[PDB]
């Protein structure tokens, strides 16, 4: 599912992926060198 | 018509003009996801002027809108594209094509 | 109808041993943050991408 981040590319190198993980919500995010990845992953399974 | 969206960036200062060779790998794909062609497999990259209708529209006009180096996914309508005669055995009629177009030189 | 054959990499996944998770009375922290860097990545090593 294509997601809107600045300056789009397939990672390359010098890139750096940031992911959090929040059980809470239960939310998944990302940002691309230090920018904001504009999706999440939410309401998924907890059973493991 | 053509859909193009960037993979990776090229050098922005580059685009094919009229009656220059392009030369590019590209893998084909239709929309449903099945592979039906790719250059890199032959190992050879195509090579095709531009303007002169060796290719069909959709690679005419999203390759003038590419760069060197850049690599673009691009998505062709069956009007640009075969069309409702289609590819025999390759293409069914009315179908939306799908690309892996990566430029890799003018020439 | 007819089955098909093409060529395909092999992909192989690696992980840290952080295994976190939520539940009731759990004594495991919710919030977790990690990153990867990039150093090195051929687009084209096969015809596959």
């Amino acid at each position: 599912r294509p997601v809107t981040s600045p300056g789009q590319h397939l990672l390359a190198p010098e890139d750096v992926v940031s992911c959090c993980l929040d059980l809470s919500v239960p939310s998944i995010s990302f940002r691309i060198n230090g920018c904001p990845v504009q999706g999440v992953f939410e309401a998924f399974n907890l059973d493991g | 018509g053509v859909q193009v969206e960037t993979i990776s960036p090229g050098d922005g200062r580059t685009f094919p003009k009229r009656g220059q060779t392009c030369v590019v790998h590209y893998t084909g794909m239709l929309e449903d996801g099945k592979k039906f062609d790719s250059s890199r497999d032959r190992n050879k990259p195509f090579k095709f002027m531009l303007g002169k209708q060796e290719v069909i529209r959709g690679w005419e006009e999203g390759v003038a809108q590419m760069s060197v180096g850049q690599r673009a996914k691009l998505t062709i309508s069956p009007d640009y594209a075969y069309g409702a005669t289609g590819h025999p055995g390759i293409i069914p009629p009315h179908a939306t094509l799908v690309f892996d177009v990566e430029l890799l030189k003018l020439e | 109808l007819l089955l098909q054959t093409n060529l395909i990499n092999y992909v192989t996944s690696i992980r840290p041993n952080i295994f976190v998770g939520r539940a009731e009375g759990s004594t495991q922290y919710g919030k977790w943050y990690f990153e990867v860097m990039v150093d090195e990545v051929v687009p084209f090593l096969t015809a596959q991408a």
